[PDB]
């Protein structure tokens, strides 16, 4: 998406140029999302890496009877989320368990924020840097997307 | 294989169990309701007139299935004589259904309610269209299948105060419906669409006590609705109210015989049914927001 | 009563003026009643789709 908006900068326009950045953006996250919903069923695709110095979900009870599977964890902790109820949103170390696994459905729309978080800093930047504009840029998930998960 | 159709069976005299099924016998729940292709194509070469061929094909139906065998038998046995739908709110709609229930101070005849369901298919139907703006949907062609409630202690009616009767339709491609407050915001509009049809008020408008039918709180999450062919629960006695079809034929039907055969299919009186598409869906639009919550503008204005 | 007050008696000379009693009632309350009535007008005020292809 960079290499498209700063190509486009390229051959110039005025503000206008602001607003099809804008929506060459949000066309890139919304390509993204539909394209992330093909996985929807893959846990360690979305499991995220814990280092031993931060906050993580506590360890299931079932997890201490993986056996030979809990003498490979030593320093990171691959941790998923699922949602097995209404909100629950509980999370599973993806590594303490035999395979194949059976989970809930993931919890997508969560992991799907927070990498939306970190898009949104990264184009936010591009946009003020590049045209000078105090409009952050957010993208609408609960309103236009989060259907495809609930 | 899932998803799965999951019901809520009454139990007697007292009780309620449930059924995930994967797979039913579904001719065994519809044999005894069902007209032979000759008896149709004969009825059909006798009356051209669409409704009178409807009341007749309805005649026939309703003196053919005595009763679906009562008694006691366990949840095992039971779930043949009654059974409801649960609303799962993790899967998308592709049928509207409307559970109608009409409020009356007279006895209504059957040809009435025959020619006020017929003015009903059309205003709902173009209710349909305004909502489904991407679709083509014709009003002389599309189908709309209606079933009403046995009668207990042209076809005859004895109902005392109420007709109960559920309407089906298909929800027009390539749309499809996500949420439990869309379906609530479809039913409201369906329901404005037929109370503003003069002809259906004028036809109806005599017997009934109020002018609320469509009864849009059967949308939520873990709430059952009855499906067709399957009678009420009735711990004073036996089951009754059995759901069987009303035939209603569109104006411009070409294949009258696939119309009265549809009527049997589990396919189009189920919330999540698969759609029934030809090839295959190069693209779908689900219709996930009708708003929200909706008062009233008399109540803003007021407020 | 602002509108049908008078202060010259002389018919001629009245110094009475139009009520905007009925236009306002009309113009801001009973034009949408009517709006209602049409079921493509109802749609366009008492709905807002979202749907996503
Ligand atoms: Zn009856």
């Amino acid at each position: 998406t960079l290499r498209r908006v700063l190509g486009l900068t390229t051959a110039c326009v005025p503000e206008e140029d602001a607003l099809t950045a804008r929506g060459l953006m949000e066309d890139a996250c919304d390509r993204l999302i539909l394209d992330a919903f093909n996985k929807r069923l893959d846990a360690e695709y979305w499991s995220v890496r814990v280092s031993p110095f931060e906050a993580s979900d506590p360890l299931p009870p079932t997890a201490f009877r993986g056996g030979a599977l809990l003498d490979a964890e030593h320093y990171w902790r691959r941790v998923v989320r699922v949602c097995p109820g209404g909100g629950e949103s509980v999370g599973v170390p993806v590594d303490l368990y035999p395979r194949p696994l059976v989970l809930p459905p993931v919890d997508c729309a969560h992991h799907l924020r927070e990498i939306l978080r970190e898009i949104e800093l990264v184009f936010t930047g591009v946009l003020a840097g590049v045209w000078g504009e105090g409009g952050k840029f957010v993208y609408p998930f609960d309103d236009k997307m989060s259907f495809l998960f609930a | 294989q899932t998803p799965l159709p999951v019901y809520r069976i009454s139990m007697v005299p007292t009780g309620q169990a449930f059924a995930a099924l994967a797979w039913d016998d579904w001719a065994r729940i519809t044999r005894d309701a069902r007209l032979a292709e000759a008896v149709v194509s004969a009825e059909a070469a006798a009356h051209p007139d669409h409704g009178a061929l409807g009341r007749r094909l309805t005649d026939r139906i309703r003196a053919q299935g005595p009763v679906m065998p009562p008694g006691g038998l366990d949840a095992g046995g039971q779930m043949y004589v009654n059974r409801n739908e649960i609303f799962n709110g993790a899967l998308a709609i592709t049928n509207i259904i409307l559970d109608l229930d009409i409020a009356l101070k007279e006895p209504v005849p059957f040809r009435r309610l025959h020619e006020a369901l017929g003015h009903f298919r059309r205003g709902a139907l173009a209710a349909v269209q305004l909502l489904f703006p991407a679709a083509r949907v014709d009003p002389d062609a599309y189908p709309c299948y209606f079933f009403k409630s046995a009668c207990r202690p042209s076809p005859v009616c004895s109902c005392t105060d109420k007709i109960g009767l559920r309407v089906c339709m298909p929800v027009p491609a390539p749309y499809v419906v996500h949420g439990s407050l869309t379906m609530r915001g479809v039913a409201r509009v369906i329901q404005q669409a037929v109370l503003l049809d003069r002809d259906f008020v004028e036809a109806i408008g005599s017997y009934v006590k109020n002018f609320l039918l469509i009864d849009t709180g059967v949308y939520a999450h873990g709430h059952s609705l009855r499906l067709p062919y399957f009678a009420k629960i009735a711990p004073d006695g036996p089951a009754c109210g059995r759901l069987l079809p009303v035939f209603v034929i569109p104006p411009a039907c070409k294949d009258v015989p696939a119309f009265v055969a549809a009527h049997a299919d589990p396919r189009r009186f189920h919330f999540h049914a698969p759609p029934t598409y030809l090839a295959s869906p190069r693209e779908i639009r689900v219709l996930h927001s009708l708003g929200g919550d909706y008062v009233s503008f008399f109540e803003r204005k007021a407020s | 009563l602002r509108a049908v007050t008078t202060h010259d008696p002389n018919p001629a000379a009245s110094t009475e003026q139009p009520s905007p009693l009925g236009r306002e009632a009309v113009e801001q309350f009973f034009c949408h009643v009517r709006a209602q009535l049409n079921i493509g007008e109802y749609v366009k005020h008492n709905v807002t789709p979202r749907e996503t292809v």
